[PDB]
């Protein structure tokens, strides 16, 4: 999966998320025309009954979360990343840094991120305190012994008070963040 | 050279791969908007950034349009085949295939959506043709760039997976991955871009090409068929909206599970007001580790295709669905065997699938 995020002159904005699913999705190339193919079915349920199983013309569940937040009925912050289930948790947590705490955008894009979707799976990043995952871990936490990196969130800020956009790329990769300024 | 952070004046481009985000912004320098941008880079990073996104996938593409003032989502998520079947991923003995080997059968493709929903944006919204935005990744595909690190790193962690098809012989050429900086050239990519340049969307849904992508579906195992292909279109999908500390939230609905629960965690934790507590302390994380596990249980059981399923999206939603929630997490105690809730406390109707525990 990844993640961008595009704004014009005109007021439109774009975020959009996109993915073959896993790394390379499949692996499979399609012979004579360079076509690496989706492994996407997988995000469906593989014992069948709920919600999400696999049916024939059905959508495999997607945690994909490309999302604009407005105020004052204009757009004024784009946010999206890829991760699985874990993308959810890094639009959250971007948006908990950036707005809860009041966090300038680059900084609540690099705030340290966790993840945990149940008692056996959990996932930190660099930075968040050796001592709080002690003390987390005695509390009933199941968090490991060694930091992964979470997400890769792009975003873009728009000022429509000084007519001025921001563009943020997470650290996580190596993404660019261009601002045109035309002429 | 390129910046992770940046400024402008008249737009705004940010994506994963500098090449990408730079024919995004010359896009933009030359009269582009967004949507024009937004393609020009999907196709970009399909050649640059080639393990993360493509032709070969789908994607939701949410867009704020300047002059109508309405958002929409441009929802490309792939389909199962006509052939597709509920056991499919099982073994003999009713388990499930292990992961790591069932995402590398033919079963796991799903009918590509990210071609034609480029499609569908440029006739939605689209000043400069497809064939102009698709000429900058032609170029990329057929003389090559120069790999980074993130593209290094990921041909080397999955060389296993790309030595069984025909992807070696573009990312392990003579057996070995592709190293940091060295040049990878897709000619066949280039190829098809260019079939798509001049036929439109019809080389990748039609014809020669369809019937190869189906024919290799086949030989690895899945039912996918040409008619498959014929049949795909994407779905304009509306956005959920939630109201969070003085902003109004637009973001994805089933077919993803993402809005639904960005909104329900946003909506737990702000009872909590986090601020209060430093931002790496262990309060904040006990706070955010308990919320996730509540949504997360509730996504497995309650989230899929609204095509198909009875979503209780309104339940999942209700302000006194989220009080109950948020009156299970404690800051002294950890929720050891957390559980799906019972949205349909607060709403009509009821599911039409059941609780399936999953490996």
């Amino acid at each position: 999966t990844t993640h961008f995020t595009v704004a014009d002159r005109w007021g439109n904005v774009v975020s959009y998320t996109t993915t073959i699913e896993q790394l390379f999705g499949t692996g499979i190339m399609v012979p004579d025309y360079g076509v690496i193919l989706n492994n996407e079915l997988t995000d469906f349920d593989a014992i069948p009954g709920g919600a999400n199983e696999v049916q024939p013309n059905k959508r495999p569940l997607s945690s994909m979360t490309p999302t604009i937040l407005f105020k004052d009925d204009k757009p004024v912050l784009t946010v999206g990343s890829p991760g699985g289930a874990t993308i959810i948790s890094s639009v959250l947590q971007t948006i908990l840094y950036h707005i809860e705490y009041g966090m300038e955008l680059k900084a609540a894009v690099e705030e340290p991120r966790i993840y945990t979707n149940s008692m056996s799976s959990y996932r930190y990043e660099d930075g968040v305190p050796k001592d709080v995952l002690s003390k987390l871990n005695g509390m009933g936490h199941k968090f490991g012994t060694s930091p992964v990196d979470i997400g890769n969130v792009q975003s873009i800020s728009i000022d429509h008070e000084n007519g001025t956009f921001k563009g943020v790329a997470d650290s996580s990769r190596n993404g660019a963040a261009i601002g045109i300024n035309l002429k | 050279e390129y910046k992770q952070v940046d400024v402008g004046k008249d737009g705004m481009v940010a994506t994963a791969h500098p090449l990408a985000s730079e024919i995004g912004a010359d896009v933009l320098k030359k009269g582009g908007n967004a949507i024009d941008a937004a393609v020009a880079i999907q196709f970009a990073l399909n050649v640059t950034e080639p393990m993360m996104s493509g032709i070969g996938g789908g994607g939701f593409m949410m867009v704020y349009d300047g002059k109508t003032k309405d958002t929409t989502i441009i929802d490309s998520r792939e389909r199962a085949p006509a052939g597709a079947t509920p056991d499919m991923f099982l073994d003999e003995n009713g388990k499930a295939i292990p992961f790591s080997e069932r995402v590398t059968k033919g079963t796991a493709v799903g009918v590509p959506g990210t071609l034609k929903g480029l499609e569908e944006a440029l006739d939605k919204w689209g000043t400069r043709s497809m064939k102009q935005l698709i000429t900058p990744s032609i170029k990329l595909a057929e003389k090559g760039f120069p790999i980074d690190s993130v593209l290094a790193e990921a041909i080397s962690d999955y060389q296993e997976k790309l030595s069984r098809t025909a992807a070696k012989d573009v990312f392990l050429p003579n057996g070995e991955p592709l190293k940091e900086g060295d040049t990878l050239i897709q000619k066949d990519l280039a190829k098809t871009f260019k079939l798509i340049r001049s036929k439109g969307t019809d080389a990748f849904y039609k014809g020669k090409f369809a019937k190869t992508l189906s024919d290799t579906v086949q030989d690895f195992g899945g039912s996918m068929t040409e008619k498959d292909l014929e049949n795909y279109d994407i779905t304009i999908d509306e956005p959920i909206w939630g109201d969070y500390q003085g902003y109004q939230i637009a973001t994805t609905p089933p077919p993803s599970s993402g809005g639904i629960f960005l909104l329900q965690m946003l909506k737990i934790l702000d009872h909590f007001n986090l601020s209060q507590y430093d931002v790496r302390s262990w309060e904040k994380y006990q706070l955010l580790a308990e919320t996730m596990h509540l949504s997360y249980a509730d996504r497995a059981s309650y989230a899929g295709d609204p095509e198909f399923v009875n979503v209780p999206l309104k339940g999942l939603l209700h302000p006194d669905y989220i009080k109950e929630r948020q009156q299970l997490i404690n800051l002294d105690q950890v929720n050891k065997k957390p559980k799906a809730g019972d949205p349909w406390k607060y709403q009509e109707g009821s599911a039409n699938y059941k609780q399936v525990e999953q490996p």
